[PDB]
């Protein structure tokens, strides 16, 4: 679990 | 109370985020097919959605759906308060993560690539902390929000930027959040409900109230009652409704082997409460905490208590700190404490009542459906009152029933259990009956001992006096209104003069097992000790019990030994006779509730009774029971006959008239004998019979074996001069005088015209 | 003046008890407030002397609370009889107490009071009970098995226990059962548990004989016969004063019988003064007995006519809504007269000769 | 299935005894659905009503809050092997004081020849013996 660390689902 | 509390009807709509509104909802609230308002839910469950308009889908109530009703955590029709939520900006950072439960089985990516556009410029104002299940890779993957940088209500946006790891949420978390605490095995303590509420909520949400008021709430509030009935479900469903830090402590918790550690520990605790929030002391378990400091012979006991009332009873000590005191034994507590300023509020949790019983126990078996044609209230008004967990008793009996029915209908099922059968396998009542009747209070179950079963109607002769015994019974109990209509009160000490045992005890016993409430039978020599005031104490701690295992029959049998008068013989030794005579009289009399007092008087001997409670008022009744008359002898020897092989050729009314002087234990003596009788008749043709296919081939599946399965008439004749009646002439004359006594204190009727 | 048993903070506790209750009322009569409340409301949130008086009705000494629980309040004047004698004792209460003038001009000190010889079984505990809730102050009543336990000492720590909560709450009558069974005196039951009970019991009365002579210290005693107490500590140098009472009576039987019907529903065709006539060897428990028999007649009679009202509904469903609710609202005659005729009298004749010779033995 | 024992509720310490059996429920907890051999179950029986030990009284106060309180339905389970059910008290038979409503056990003759059956299937001691019958 971690917050702004992975490179998220962009859209 | 407010009108923004409008009921949480089911939505037609499958969208977890839209609720139908009326067109008066969307006009007399501010609420337009586009208004992102904010609805509150249990447990501090807010969220924020869309307002659908809808006025033929809504009458006056928010039409909700089911994912919606799941994710707030309410139920339907629920009076949900809306406000608007137009602060719901884009998440900075939002921690994101799915559900183990709920994930397992969609691989990969299921959710930048099952729910993409579900969040992508969709303007999802969702609380942190909320888990919505979303239809990705043929399934329904749940993920949970993790955190969010912006508060908990933000507008999830294609700018929001999503943190998401792999995190699997199992569904532990799942059930211990639906694992609330609210009034599900509480009915009833309203008044205390209400007390706590003011001294938190109303302290809270109205603290400039209290302001006002001039005068703070009370800071120390105590608990009193039996703990764990639901005491400990008490403190579960404050910390649950409360916001503020819930500095939970157990008892023998801060006791530790090193020196002033419980001070310490004591102290640091007070501190963090007070530093961390306007928080509520929930002091758990605090009933053996100190014996008021002076049976405290422990020093570093006394240390503790010291230090507690420092704590507690302390200048400036208690500010916006509440102290969640939880007592079980009242009695045990300390002096200080006891008294305000210490604990300014002191509660006494009490027994609920057949109408709280039946709501309690309905909420409790909220979760389940034990019985799709039986209404829990019937059995519950029916139920004799058990209270606490008794419910929970009861309910967890009545499925062990249907458990042992279904498996008894299914296999092992170690790892293949039915769905369809199991879905739903039993609701009876059949089943909550045998659990009620192998269900009895657990709190006189250390007191309750194995009786054998008998009939009102199994017992023959004296149908007047078991009518009115048991019109006494239900009236009492039945017809509680039409006493207070009447506004009078019921007789207790009912007792009986005659032969004991001949059917007496017997009487006794078929009443307890044909009685609806509870029955606390005592003995002669039951409650004697050799302690200094132990057998008073027993007493006392008895008749304790008996009021609070309301109903209850005090079934004091054998109370011609305990009933003696002070000084019956030449002199009295010991004394402790007449202070437990005195104890049972403050029991007799004494201004209290005496909801159920069935005094059941048993004596042999009316002389050795001790007038005082044989008084009126401490004695309602006595019972002369004379010995049977030959009617009364036909029904004894009838109801003896209930179980027999009767003969056709025995003359039961000649031995009725003949019998005139015999008794009940005679009758059952001579039955006996006869019986005796033909069984070793039975024995001997047995033997014959094997002598002579021991010599010779001979049939054995014959009907010799009962011979006469009938009474023999030669065995009732042989048992009739075997013995006779064992009636005394001289106990005749003793139980003739007591019948005089009260007869001479008796008279005749007003008849005042 | 009406706060004699309040101490230290408890008045203040009081007084936020009644501004709970009050501002309990005027909030849930107003509103629910579940978001804010009225500031004219909160202005406006005043208490009154009647919620004072209420909460301070409902509200109880501290030290009380620890020691005693509640009981079945009744009124003084709910119970008839004995008029004199609840008159001096509501005078020794009051003028007392309630008159310092009273006990300046006299001097002396109200008396102890022994043991009320009163009826033996229609219970003087009931007009102890009576008193108490209508004398509004400090009261003791206390069992025998208060204090004898099976730790060394026990008794003589439960003793100096009620001595000192009745000092921290003068004014106070101990009305304590057991009379009889602490009145006995060291010989008899020999040997008792080797006098430990009776060194219990002669400590207590030198604790009490022998208690402090200010406050208003009182005490209240009473047997169904004085014999069974043996007078060891009941003498007037170890009891101090004392006070006895006779057994019931006829037209005073009358008067309490006219007490209990007014407190129930009554019936006119009853013939109450013939009933008072042959009530004249009786005892009020006995009259309490008859009229719970009576009530306990016409509840059986009320339900056999439900039970043959539902029978013919369900036999014939048009007799549902025809009959009278209360088919004897009032005692029916015969039942009261059935319910004497089943009656008997508890008054024994020995046992009133024995009464007599202990109070014969003054 | 932590065992329990007697001596186990013995501290030298101050409140020791407690903390270890609520340390080693903790332990026996996070394991595994484990079980509690609570043995020796008649030594804290009457719930310290007449009890005048403060350190039994602390005993049962912590052994009423491992049975109490928050959590107390864990994976695991307690045995109530009572020597003497008299002795035993309410704060404990009622379903959630303890892990459940206690059974009582004792012995019969018709059944003992199949435990008379068993004992002697442990070791064969006879053949021509009617051991069953003479039982």
């Amino acid at each position: 679990f971690s917050g702004e660390g992975q490179k998220l689902g962009s859209l | 109370n407010r009108p923004n509390r409008l009921i949480v009807d089911e939505a037609i709509n499958e969208d977890n985020s839209v609720v139908s509104l009326s067109q008066p909802k969307m006009d007399e609230l501010q609420l337009f097919r586009g208004d992102t308002v904010l609805l509150k839910g249990k447990k501090r469950r807010e969220a924020v959605c869309i307002v659908l308009s809808d006025d033929t889908c809504s009458d006056e109530k928010i039409r909700m759906n089911r994912v919606v009703r799941n994710n707030l955590r309410v139920r339907l029709g629920d009076v949900i308060s809306i406000q608007p939520c137009p602060d719901v900006k884009y998440g900075k950072r939002i921690h994101v993560l799915p559900i183990d439960d709920t994930v397992e089985g969609i691989t990969g990516n299921l959710f930048e690539v099952y729910l993409k556009p579900y969040f992508l410029e969709a303007y999802r104002p969702i609380r942190k902390g909320d888990i919505f299940l979303v239809r990705g890779g043929m399934r329904a993957v749940e993920f949970k929000v993790v955190e969010t940088d912006p508060s908990p209500y933000c507008i999830v946006a294609p700018d929001t930027v999503i943190h998401c790891e792999g995190e699997p949420i199992k569904r532990e978390d799942e059930e211990e959040s639906l694992n609330e605490v609210g009034y599900d095995d509480i009915g009833g303590c309203r008044k205390q409900l209400a007390q706590i509420k003011e001294m938190v909520e109303l302290p809270l949400r109205h603290p400039a109230l209290f302001k006002a008021i001039g005068v703070k709430p009370p800071r120390g509030i105590l608990l009193y009652g039996p703990p764990g009935t639901g005491k400990t479900l008490i403190a579960r469903a404050v910390a649950n409704e409360t916001g503020a830090f819930f500095f939970l402590i157990n008892g023998p918790e801060i006791m530790s082997k090193l020196a002033g550690e419980s001070e310490s520990n004591l102290r640091k605790a007070f501190e963090e409460a007070e530093k961390n929030a306007p928080a509520i002391i929930f002091i758990d378990e605090l009933d053996a905490i100190a014996p008021k400091r002076e049976k405290t012979h422990g020093e570093v006991e006394r240390r503790i208590v010291s230090q507690l009332l420092t704590l507690m009873d302390g200048l400036k000590q208690r500010a916006h700190v509440i102290v969640m005191a939880a007592t079980n034994r009242p009695n045990s507590i300390d002096p200080a404490l006891r008294r305000f300023g210490r604990f300014d509020r002191e509660v006494d949790i009490g027994i609920p009542d057949a109408t709280g019983r039946l709501e309690i126990l309905q909420i409790h078996t909220k979760n389940m459906k034990l019985a799709d044609d039986v209404d829990l209230e019937q059995v519950a008004n029916e139920t004799h009152g058990h209270v606490g967990a008794d419910l929970a008793a009861l309910c967890s009996e009545a499925a062990l029933q249907a458990i042992r029915k279904k498996m008894d209908l299914i296999d092992l099922e170690d790892e293949t259990i039915d769905a369809e059968v199991m879905n739903s396998l039993a609701v009876t009542m059949d089943d909550f009956r045998w659990a009620l009747s192998q269900s009895n209070p657990s709190a006189l179950r250390e007191t309750v001992v194995e009786v054998p079963q008998v009939t009102w109607e199994d017992i023959g002769g004296l149908e007047d006096v078991k009518r009115e015994l048991q019109e006494l019974v239900q009236y009492p109990v039945e017809h509680p209104d039409k006493f207070l209509k009447f506004g009078m009160t019921p007789s207790k000490g009912v007792l009986f003069y005659g032969p004991p045992g001949c059917g007496k005890t017997l009487l006794a016993k078929a009443i307890a097992n044909e009685c609806q409430a509870n029955f606390i039978s005592i003995k002669g020599p039951e409650l004697l000790t050799m302690w200094f005031g132990e057998s008073e104490a027993n007493v006392r701690e008895i008749f304790d019990k008996a009021r609070q295992a309301a109903p209850c029959v005090l079934f004091f049998d054998e109370l011609d030994s305990i009933a003696k008068a002070r000084g019956g013989n030449i002199g009295d030794g010991g004394g402790a006779a007449d202070r437990v005579i005195n104890q049972i009289l403050t029991e007799m009399d004494g201004m209290s509730t005496k909801k159920n007092v069935f005094i059941i008087g048993a004596t042999n001997r009316p002389d050795i009774i001790d007038p005082a409670i044989l008084r009126p008022g401490r004695l309602d009744q006595l019972i002369y029971i004379p010995l049977p008359d030959e009617k009364s002898r036909v029904a004894i020897l009838k109801a003896n006959l209930r179980k027999s092989p009767v003969a056709k050729d025995v003359d039961l009314e000649f031995l009725a008239k003949m019998t005139n002087g015999f008794s009940g234990a005679d009758l059952t003596e001579i039955c006996q004998r006869a019986c005796k009788l033909a069984i070793r008749e039975s024995i001997e043709s047995e033997i014959r019979r094997e002598r002579e296919r021991q010599t010779n081939p001979s049939a054995m599946e014959v009907e010799e074996d009962d011979p006469v399965p009938e009474i023999r008439r030669d065995h009732f004749e042989e048992a009739m001069r075997f013995a006779r009646r064992s009636v005394s002439d001289n106990d005749i004359r003793k139980y003739e005088m007591f019948a005089q006594t009260l007869q001479q204190s008796r008279g005749f009727g007003s008849f005042r015209f």
